[PDB]
RNA sequence: UAAUAGCGCCGCAAUUCAUGCUGCUUGCAGCCUCUGAAUUUUGUUAAAUGAGGGUUAGUUUGACUGUAUAAAUACAGUCUUGCUUUCUGACCCUGGUAGCUGCUCACCCUGAUGCUGCUGUCAAUAGACAGGAUAGGUGCGCUCCCAGCAAUAAGGGCGCGGAUG
């Protein structure tokens, strides 16, 4: 897996872009908002909420009658699968992130009832902290999820106190009966934990986009007309006249590769015509670093017919791509200001020869082992058995190869491995460990990788403060003039994920480890949370002031976009990733040399 | 608002020859100046800096109407009926 | 000898607000130190002001009634009942009620109430000779408008009938 | 006249090290000459930072083939398209005319993450004219400090009218 997307504008004729402006502004997200609306009220909506798997095939049973509407009549049928890829897709996520949500507050729960202090662990156990000591030893004996396994498993009151112990040190026996204060203030993060995953249980259902604004200048008029007649109900009409009138069409997932059929202008410009709507040609203007891959995908496309389709799109080097509207500066028609952009996901692994091989060996493996799942079942319907026959279809044509360029992809020592300290001061670190010898290879600082750049990285500091203060200093005037330095850190991280790789390379690593951080803006708010209500008991302001800036430093440290950067660099250039725990205390270069270490140690079984 | 809107309209909601701050008339100039806004809000989609003067001036009203409504129900449907809100 | 504090009786009907200043004045503490005492810091400097966004909870009660010993549901009694809508501000007085009884009643704070029931009179939103709003109820060092120095129970005779 | 003091950032030093340099003694010895790392430690006659607003389908970072090259990388050949961003420059400006509309002010006091702060000329009014990014303070900035204003932070005071459930 090592899809990324290149992008390209799409330049045609006024009345080729009012077409399209017209049949997804007026038609296609109409259908979503109400594909999202129907979804929200189906009866078996609690149910999914339960799992993380909306079934495969109801978005489509909620679509069917949906297309013959009067209102959402008109459309190809590869963007009435546009619009069921999207609802889809957003019901696949909205039902994976509330479903890890409750498992986190249960195992919360359950922990919060596994806290007991010593006192609390003799008393209920009815015994001195000396023998809880020993049984625990005894039970460590004999990872975590092994003792909560162990908990939850048996009901003496002795021997599940021996577990609370245990996991209370986690899975250490430390004999300093001290700090009770200690373990009253981890009792309340925990509490604040609890607290926080139930306030975000509460979320909204997946919204839709309202180009239209009927609602906002319904409200306006009812709210101008009339008078409401409580607070409950003046508070929704300014709730709903503050939201935001969104005027983007939602963009049209083409999850076909051969939905877009590509040709050569006769200038010799790629243009591109999408299934469906043939009549609409829309020229590409890329630049020329993304010249490579279109021309790729207009050669691609023309191999496979020129052998009477022998060749299966499905090694093509495009896989899919969205038709999304930008947003445009100035005035006019909306098909006149925005600009019509095509994002296309290609795999950069088939680029070559030797990938395409790799990615060949991992579809001609899993459909084979989609055949053996599908020949155990008896129902043989017609449509099952016409996937079947598609399926052995793919497995004769994926042997049939495209002449693609070559290279030897990377011999990597596997010895040599990687090590990443992020931090909020240090963004990050790397040491070039050699396992076998402990001696590290080589060590760089967040100097040595941003080596001729490192004046970005405080750039990125010295003005991210000031638009914060611009930012403040404009919202009280009401000025659109809101800008922020995202841009700038999204830069620097691939600038670092870059140096990162170079220097794997330069080693010739065989891998490369990031930490595993777990929710690290989540676990600081707690304690921090913790810390102020001690600090200040009763004074909720207070209780936010204290350690408002390191907070804000922690929730806007990118460490989840610079692990995705490195991520896919290494995915580009075959870099084994693997993961470890970074050391809570110690100077990042020994944190990272000892985060490698650990890794290979755990890789090894 | 205007000065003049404001004294035509404190004499056509007045009471008695000084009257200016009764509830009726501070219904009357927020219901005017909401009036002037709402086309201003219909072609000017994007001036939040009204929006938010727009929102006072009902919750404004609603408050003034629902402390009428209270003290005297007779006054109160008079004056809903004369702005017809 | 057993420790102590000057405790004071809660009156009938009496605010929260106006039994925690009789009880702050009567003991010379202060709200931050009444509410170091009873252990939930600086919330009792809330309540005198009757800004009850987080209802007064029963643990935040409970600790109050360690201290002023008066019992939780006494305390209670002090606060609207569970559901009734009260106005933290303007603070308002009848001046019969209080030539009667020397206190502040939180039934005056509710959002229905306009009348007093056993004296018939709209009870008094600002002092009525010099339209000065009342403080709260809990800095009532006694009977009379700041402003103007006129004793609480006299403006029974000015509040409407 | 004032910007004291604090905080952050650069540099300049000084020290100790190596991820450096040297040496083979090949993991040890020294050294701080370069490169860096960690402190503290000053703001030099200065080093480096540097935040008023804008303007290019701008240039470069590109693909394939062959050679040397293990490879990077270089060279040679063929092709080239303008996407979205980050800098570095250069240049322009310090706006006008119309409308529609929001907020804030009886009058005080304190004073906010409040506003303002450039050069010259004419005034020395409160404003024009020319210029102009060096633009109050410290090497550079700040929500910090100075100066003026402060109704448009918040709080308190407080006059007369209307309302006063
Ligand atoms: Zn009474
Ligand atoms: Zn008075």
């Amino acid at each position: 897996a090592s899809q990324i997307t290149i992008q390209a504008r799409l330049i045609s004729f006024e009345s080729n872009r009012q077409q399209l402006w017209k049949l997804m502004a007026d038609l296609n997200t109409p259908l979503i908002n109400e594909l999202l609306c129907q979804l929200g009220q189906h009866p078996d909506f609690e149910k999914w909420q339960q799992k993380g798997k909306l079934p495969s095939t109801v978005v489509s049973q909620l679509c069917q009658p949906l297309k013959t509407d009067p209102r959402f009549a008109g459309q190809p049928s590869r963007l009435y699968m546009s619009a069921i890829h999207i609802v889809d897709y957003i019901y696949k996520s909205w039902l994976a992130i509330q479903k890890r949500l409750q498992q986190q507050l249960d195992g919360k729960t359950r922990w919060l009832e596994m806290l007991n202090s010593d006192a609390e662990l003799v008393e209920l156990s009815g015994d001195t902290l000396e023998a809880i000591r020993v049984k625990a030893a005894e039970i460590l004996a004999i990872l975590s999820k092994t003792l909560f396994d162990a908990y939850q498993e048996t009901e003496d009151i002795k021997s599940r106190s021996a577990i609370s112990y245990l996991l209370k040190n986690g899975c250490k026996l430390t004999d300093k009966e001290e700090d009770s204060e200690k373990f009253a203030k981890r009792r309340r993060q925990v509490e604040i934990q609890i607290q926080r995953l139930t306030e975000k249980l509460i979320s909204r259902m997946p919204k839709g986009r309202d180009l239209t604004n009927a609602k906002w200048l319904e409200t306006l008029l009812t709210a101008t007309t009339t008078v409401a007649e409580d607070n409950a109900q003046a508070k929704r009409w300014q709730d709903i006249l503050l939201t935001r009138s969104s005027s983007l069409p939602f963009p049209l997932v083409f999850e076909t590769n051969e939905d877009m059929v590509w040709s050569k202008n006769q200038k010799g410009r790629l243009c591109v015509h999408f299934n469906g709507l043939s009549d609409l040609i829309f020229e590409v203007y890329c630049g020329n670093r993304q010249l490579h891959w279109f021309q790729r995908f207009l050669e691609d496309q023309q191999t496979k017919r020129k052998s009477k389709n022998q060749h299966s799109s499905g090694l093509f080097t495009l896989r899919n791509g969205h038709l999304v509207w930008l947003e445009g500066e100035g005035k006019g028609e909306p098909w006149n200001l925005h600009h019509l952009t095509l994002y296309c996901c290609v795999d950069n692994r088939l680029w070559t020869e030797e990938g395409t091989e790799i990615v060949r060996q991992e579809k001609a493996d899993e459909i084979t082992k989609f055949i053996t799942n599908m020949k155990k079942k008896s129902d043989l319907s017609d449509t099952q058995q016409a996937l079947i026959q598609r399926k052995q279809s793919t497995l004769t044509r994926i042997n049939n190869s495209f002449e693609r360029p070559s290279q030897p992809l990377y011999q990597g020592q596997s010895h040599i491995l990687v090590g990443v300290s992020l931090g909020l001061e240090k963004p990050a670190t790397v040491a070039v460990v050699d396992a076998i010898a402990n001696k590290v290879l080589a060590y760089r600082s967040i100097k040595q990788l941003l080596g001729d750049n490192y004046e970005l990285l405080n750039r990125q500091r010295r003005q991210q403060q000031y638009l914060s203060h611009e930012r403040h200093k404009a919202q009280k005037n009401f000025s659109p003039n809101q800008f922020g330095a995202s841009e700038l850190g999204q830069h620097i991280d691939r600038l670092l994920a870059k140096a990162i790789v170079a220097l794997a390379r330069t080693y010739k690593a065989g891998s490369i480890v990031l930490p595993k951080l777990g929710d690290m803006r989540e676990v600081v708010q707690s304690e921090i949370q913790a810390i102020a209500e001690q600090k200040f008991p009763g004074y909720i302001e207070g209780q936010q002031k204290y350690a408002k800036q390191y907070r804000v430093n922690v929730h806007r440290w990118s460490y989840g976009r610079l692990i995705q950067s490195i991520q896919s660099k290494a995915a580009q250039t075959g870099i084994v990733i693997e993961e470890g725990k970074q050391p809570i205390r110690g100077s990042p270069h020994d944190k990272a040399k000892e985060l490698a270490l650990s890794a290979y140690n755990l890789r090894l079984t | 608002l205007s000065t003049e809107a404001t004294a035509k309209i404190v004499s056509e909601f007045g009471r008695d020859a000084n009257d200016t701050g009764s509830t009726e008339v501070q219904v009357a100039l927020l219901t005017a100046q909401i009036n002037h806004l709402q086309g201003h809000f219909a072609e000017h989609k994007k001036d939040h800096h009204s929006r938010r003067g727009l929102l006072r001036m009902v919750s404004q009203r609603r408050k003034l109407l629902d402390y009428l409504k209270r003290k005297d129900v007779a006054r109160y449907t008079q004056l809903i009926e004369r702005l017809g809100l | 000898v057993k420790p102590w504090l000057f405790l004071i009786k809660p009156y009938e009907g009496e605010s929260l607000s106006h039994f925690l200043g009789r009880f702050r004045r009567a003991n010379h503490l202060s709200a931050s130190g009444l509410g170091t005492l009873a252990g939930i810091g600086a919330i009792v400097a809330r309540w005198e002001r009757f800004h009850f966004n987080p209802r007064p909870s029963q643990q935040e009660l409970e600790a109050i009634a360690s201290v002023v010993e008066v019992d939780a549901q006494r305390l209670a009694q002090m606060l609207p009942p569970a559901g009734v809508g009260m106005q933290h501000e303007p603070i308002r007085l009848c001046g019969a009620c209080y030539a009667e009884s020397p206190c502040h009643r939180i039934e005056w704070q509710y959002k229905s109430v306009w009348k007093c029931d056993r004296h018939q009179l709209k009870i008094l939103a600002k002092c009525p000779n010099c339209q000065a709003p009342f403080k709260m109820p809990a800095l009532w060092e006694d009977g009379c408008c700041h402003r103007c120095r006129m004793p609480f129970a006299e403006m029974a005779k000015l509040q409407k009938v």
